[PDB]
């Protein structure tokens, strides 16, 4: 239903609750994996059927392809668009960490939101949306630190 | 059933809060799309 591009909730009905966040860009749906798991969506009235899936890189479409293409330039701050349940989408600046892998580095924001931010988009100072927030490691006690996942056109 | 709804646009914002450090951390990513430290 709704096309526009931007930013959206993700939401069950049981009451209601915000399991994640998801990013509309040309006309595809792009979320987390683990915030559906492959499940069709409600956009008013339509429906978006899933397209493309990854389990290993946390990932799914709808609709069509993945679209995000842009990429950490590895030096400049970040804004995380997160979209907390309940509150208002808001952008947090910070410097990226770093998620040192055997196939290379991958950014990562220390950012702890709740689990219904997961999917919220990671931007570049261009506005571009370089990946997706909600999957990553937990160092000390509670300190969450999230990979920026971002897929392939 | 699971829906969504529009929250705002794609945007970066000059008034935004900053916060969080950099970390650099050696982790491993299994089959199951779960990350691991090393």
């Amino acid at each position: 239903g709704e096309t526009t591009d931007g930013v959206y909730r993700v939401m069950t009905r049981r009451g209601s609750t915000q399991v994640g966040v998801g990013v509309m860009q040309e006309g595809v749906f792009h979320t987390m994996w683990h915030v559906t798991k492959g499940a069709a969506l409600r956009s008013g009235e339509g429906r978006l059927d899933p397209y493309w899936g990854d389990v290993k890189q946390d990932l799914v479409s709808y609709c069509g392809p993945w679209k995000l293409d842009a990429a950490w330039d590895g030096l400049s701050e970040v804004q995380l668009l997160a979209v907390p349940p309940g509150e208002r989408a808001k952008n947090i600046q910070t410097l990226p960490g770093i998620f040192k892998t055997k196939d290379g580095d991958i950014g990562a924001v220390a950012l702890d939101y709740p689990a219904g931010t997961s999917g919220s988009p990671i931007l570049d100072k261009s506005g571009r949306v370089i990946g997706l927030y909600g999957n990553g490691v937990v160092i000390k006690n509670g300190s969450y630190v999230s990979a920026i996942t971002q897929g392939k056109r | 059933d699971m829906y969504i709804e529009r929250a705002g646009d794609i945007t970066w914002e000059k008034d935004a809060e900053v916060t969080g450090n950099s970390p650099r951390l050696d982790v491993a990513l299994d089959e199951s799309g779960d990350f691991s430290l090393v």
